[PDB]
């Protein structure tokens, strides 16, 4: 059968005290007036996101539960069972017989690896509310000495079990009601003795909607702006390049002979799909460190003008590889843009790279007259001169050769043990991308509310087909205040419209609380032939 | 340096017979020395470098270890592709050196 | 894949791979000498000095040199000293 | 305006980076829009 | 200087490198099928080389990982399922002659929760004396004030420690001893 | 209001937090405060 | 004013720290700079 | 402790049984004990005697010597311990 | 010393039997002293030069001393050693 | 300390604890391995007081002056620790 709910199932949310106080709080509760499912003295009731669970009754027929996935052997199930000594708690691999219901050994036959286990302490209403988040089982309970009652009782919390487990249904170890809970934003009022009294749910009707912006239980008459009705995307759709060869990255990082860092070697990375996870596969411990971006985000991203620059240096000098740093290597061999978007990897290559004997095959510039600009190479030789002489010639005093050899050797520390370095830079500046993550595309969806993503630009709103033109150069379109309003499609090509999805202001009009608690609601700017009336939460 | 000194100056065996081989040298030379093997008319091969990372798509059951002069080849299941004279290469310093032939027997 | 023909003074060769990236060798075993990518370390034997040279023509990939002689190719770019140098290819003989 | 922040766009700020610096960027752009909210909101109540 | 309500100490053993995966918002193997911390996770994750504890030449068997599974799992969420996914687990085979990164970690997660609530594993600080209805500095339990204590009239229920005003400053506390 | 720090209460902050880090979540809540304070200072020039 | 800033002087901290920081340093005393200009702005038009 | 009475069975106690690897060994008359074979905690592995456990009762039942290891994986930490 | 047929690694170590005793323990590993072993004791080896030093004796240290292999299995012991008074 | 007739012996090796003064560094490549620093920014570099030690060797044993050298100077005459920071200057 079928009944309702009424104001049932408000349990305390934390475990500090108020008094004489509304307090709001967004958590997974009951929603009031809600259609509860009523057995009778049962079967694999489902766990939605947490159940509140109430059984009448004056002969303890009620004693457990048993939470799980597969209720069987296969898988790891929570059994809680109430003797009238004690209660049982055990998470452990049960194939649970197919009617469980005094002789305990009518439940399971086997219990097999148990990973926890725990044990405790006019008709009844015997309320709880079971919750499982984080790999923690919330249980809050209350009795009451008594069709669910009519009336407002809090639940106090019980126990918090870390069981480790997906829940997925459940079943009653034998009239009992199962509401369901949902992520809601309840206003509370505490009593003068630190007692929940009363409560709304913010999103029963819109007298409840007032009610909560207003933070009272009463309202007066008048007109109030509660919120904006906002259409939620029916559906998300990806838009990437068709391109599906993987990046050259195995040419550069796995090769035989890095560059000098003084002649720096520069790779041009275009019409590929850059799968950086086929990093990580490198000399362990190794230095992987962003600007303008993070590691675990570059698989989902699109870039421009993607470039490799590699080359080997001493390990004391990768803290030079980065905006802003001075130092030799940093001010004559190699230096970025303050204003750097990319990513520095380092390495340590010393089985690759030192010599017992002393590798000449890595110099760098010791002395330059000048700093570089970044991204500049200088692979000259000419003698520096330190001295005012007319040093014209060849070294000696004052005058020195400006490149000089790492000689690394197998013997060195760390410090002076060679690295291999790959610096990526590539312009997140949309514009048209030519390198891509690993992701797939979905079709395009015009004329209604989607979620999209145009090589990385994520968004919502309504594609609609545009009639503007962009330049062969041109991706994007933006507008006076500088977001995207128009994007190329990646794959056709075409031009189209971005406009934010239907939404607008929602006023309440209420006789006042103490006359009535019927309300009636404007729909502020819009016309009623494009009223939102979505049957499904989903508007 | 150097003299590599194979020293078995050869051993046989069968089908099953984990056999092991050694060779000396003049001063140490480290991890820096690989095993060959060479099969009668055959050119050498690869099988392991540095006694740890075997080569890729090498029966591992060629390997060995040892640092200096110490180095010890190993087998588990001397077979018939496993009969051949193994060299013990130095390659610490240069002019490198290779070693005489430990000539397997059937 | 990788061909190492000793095709002929001596001149192997190379095939199926990158000569520039390699250092090579001649060994009759008795290493005969060896020779890096640049040309940048040639180290002959104690039997040899002043009679033969070993070099490179990295354009036409190929081996020359003014028992049978072998034509290895070794693992890495550079001389003796690496955890990995080694001649992990071999061609036929001459 | 981007406030600081790499970009005006919050979606780039959080396609980008992750939670431990995108507070701060975010932090950045919520304060300056709140900012110049307020200052509109002043300014009408002046001119009101 | 803390005090702590659900300490948790989360023991395992993994592969070098993999210790990048144990924090919050990584992803990979073990931080897909194995072992996901949550993103707010609180705690310290400490974890340091065992060569000289579980190194094995012949390959140690005892430390397996879950190479394949449906979906990635949930924050503090174990499978130790073994149906066929291919069978689900693998082992590592951790040997002395393998590199650092291929070497095994052991991993210890201490998590636990710093909100108010009754406090039970509290670190070494000492205690003095009660005094009443006198400016002091005041530390209940690691929360530290200056101010007046007086005794109350508030009803406090079994699962409070404190009590909290409009402001959410503790107002109202109760005396741990 | 945090005003995105990790608390509301200074003390927590401080005797849960190395000072690099503590001065920045403080800063945030010294900036929430501060902004507060000077809203209400200038609602009540306007009411006055 | 600093405005919790290392220093009030645009040079030091353009000069004593990273590019990557500096510019974060500088963009909060630049908002702190606004913010005594706008409250004195909001003040004369009170005033006016 | 620790009693490993032989009798075959030790009478394992004062420890955890189940956390360590175990061996028997024969006392031959005037000579080496003459390891006879080798369990670990799990009994994963277990070697024989060229010439040749249940945890919960702390007995190594081969039809005793205290292996400081849990198992041979310990292959570093090896040595017997308590005889 | 400790002689051995190629190198065992460190996982040899030095047990003693001495009058009537049941199997000593010392230097366990064969590089680390166990626990309530005196310095007096110590041995190293690397390969098969196993070699245990010695600095004094006592009432006790008359013994067999012993090796013992844990690099493989069957297990090998190796050779005694009585110490005549 | 760069012009001195005799130096020390490596095991009767100097301490000299220059402080108070401007150390222009680039007096040398006039004559250089820098650990835990790099020669370019020394001069921009301020210290409490330069220790500078003096000694002589045979250029085998060079390479075991320097942080991580456990060779039989590195280890018995004079210990350079493994982590250090200054400027071994070997001519
Ligand atoms: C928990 O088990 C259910 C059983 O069907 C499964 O569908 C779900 O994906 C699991 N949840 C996880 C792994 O987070
Ligand atoms: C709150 O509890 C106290 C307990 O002493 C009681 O005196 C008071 O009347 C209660 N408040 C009510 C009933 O509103
Ligand atoms: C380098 O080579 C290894 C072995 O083939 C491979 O696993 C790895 O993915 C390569 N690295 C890159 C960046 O391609
Ligand atoms: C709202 O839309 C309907 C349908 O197009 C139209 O007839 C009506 O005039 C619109 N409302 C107004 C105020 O124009």
């Amino acid at each position: 059968a079928y009944t309702n709910s009424f104001t049932r199932g408000v349990y305390y949310p934390d475990k500090v005290f108020r008094s004489s106080v509304l307090h709001s709080t967004q958590d997974l509760f009951l929603p009031f007036f809600s259609n509860v499912t009523w057995f009778h003295v049962n079967p694999v009731l489902p766990f939605n996101d947490g159940v509140y669970f109430a059984s009448i009754e004056k002969s303890n027929i009620i004693r457990g539960w048993i939470f799980g996935t597969t209720l069987d052997s296969k898988t790891q199930s929570l059994l809680i069972v109430n003797n009238a000594t004690n209660v049982v708690i055990k998470v452990c691999e049960f194939q649970f017989c197919n009617d469980p219901f005094e002789s305990e050994f009518r439940v399971y036959s086997s219990a097999n690896n148990c990973t926890f286990e725990y044990v405790s302490q006019f008709k009844n209403l015997r309320e709880f509310v079971f919750k499982n988040i984080d790999g923690y089982f919330k249980i809050y309970s209350k009795h009451t000495p008594i069709d669910l009652p009519q009336g407002f009782s809090a639940l106090e919390p019980l126990v918090d079990l870390p069981i480790g487990i997906n829940i997925t249904r459940f079943q009653t170890l034998l009239a009992y009601y199962v509401g369901y809970l949902q992520p809601r934003t309840f206003l509370l009022k505490y009593n003068e003795n630190g007692t929940i009294t009363d409560a709304v749910d913010c999103a029963l009707d819109p007298l409840s909607e007032t009610k909560c912006t207003l933070k009272s239980f009463t309202v007066e008459k008048g007109i109030y702006q509660t919120s904006n009705f906002r259409v939620q995307p029916t559906e998300s759709i990806v838009r990437f390049p068709n391109i599906t060869n993987l990046c050259p990255f195995d040419e550069v990082f796995n090769a035989t002979r890095f560059a000098s860092v003084y002649a720096w070697n520069r790779k041009r990375i275009s019409n590929c799909v850059a799968d950086y996870s086929v990093l990580y596969n490198l000399a362990p411990f190794f230095t992987f460190k962003c600007y303008g971006v993070s590691p675990t985000k570059l698989n989902d991203l699109c870039f421009t003008n993607v470039y490799a620059d590699s080359f080997v240096i001493r390990g004391d000098e990768v803290r030079q590889i980065a905006p802003g740093q001075t130092g030799n290597i940093a001010d004559y061999n190699y230096k970025l843009p303050d204003d750097f978007t990319g990513c520095v990897i380092a390495w340590n290559s010393n089985k690759l790279d030192s010599k017992v004997s002393g590798n000449y095959n890595y110099l760098y510039r010791l002395f330059r007259k000048s700093n570089l600009k970044p991204f500049e190479r200088d692979i000259s030789t000419e003698i520096y001169q330190a001295g005012n002489k007319p040093c014209n010639g060849v070294a000696g005093f004052n005058c020195y050769f400006p490149l000089r050899s790492y000689s690394f050797r197998p013997t060195y520390g760390v410090g002076h043990q060679p690295y291999r370095v790959v610096v990526l830079s590539f312009e997140l500046l949309h514009a048209p991308a030519t390198v891509c993550g690993p992701k797939k595309s979905t079709n395009l969806v015009k004329n209604k509310c989607v979620n999209f993503n145009f090589n990385g630009l994520k968004g919502t709103g309504v594609l609609t087909e545009s009639n503007k033109k962009f330049l062969p150069f041109q991706q994007f379109g933006r507008d006076i205040a500088d977001t995207t309003d128009a994007v190329r499609d990646p794959q056709t090509l075409e031009i189209l419209d971005i406009t934010p999805c239907s939404f607008g202001g929602v006023s309440v009009i209420t006789p006042g609380t103490n006359t009535s608690n019927q309300v009636a609601v404007l729909y502020q700017g819009v016309n009623c032939t494009e009223v939102p009336v979505a049957i499904h939460a989903d508007q | 340096d150097i003299q590599m000194t194979q020293s078995p100056s050869s051993l046989s065996a069968s089908v099953g017979d984990r056999v092991t081989i050694t060779c000396r040298a003049s001063q140490g030379i480290s991890s820096y020395l690989v095993w060959y093997q060479q099969k009668p008319g055959k050119a050498p091969k690869f099988l392991i470098y540095a006694a740890s990372t075997l080569q890729s798509g090498v029966p591992s059951r060629f390997s060995g270890s040892g640092s200096g002069t110490d180095f010890t080849l190993t087998i588990s299941s001397l077979q018939p592709e496993d009969f051949a004279t193994y060299y013990c290469q130095q390659l610490y310093s240069y002019p490198i050196t290779f070693g005489q032939g430990t000539r397997l027997e059937i | 894949e990788v061909q190492l023909v000793e095709s002929g003074r001596l001149s192997c060769a190379a095939s199926g791979f990158t000569f520039d990236d390699y250092a090579m060798h001649w060994v009759r075993l008795e290493w005969v000498s060896g020779i890096s990518w640049n040309s940048g370390d040639i180290g002959y034997a104690d039997s040899v000095k002043g009679r033969f040279t070993i070099s490179r023509d990295n354009a036409k990939n190929s081996l020359h040199l003014q028992a049978l002689y072998y034509c290895a190719k070794d693992k890495t770019y550079d001389s003796p000293g690496y955890f990995l140098n080694s001649f992990d290819y071999w061609g036929q003989g001459t | 305006s981007k406030f600081g922040a790499i970009s005006s766009v919050l979606n780039d700020i959080f396609s980008r980076l992750d939670p431990p610096e995108a507070e701060v960027q975010i932090d950045r752009l919520i304060t300056g829009r709140l900012q110049s909210l307020q200052t509109y909101v002043t300014q009408q109540l002046i001119r009101a």
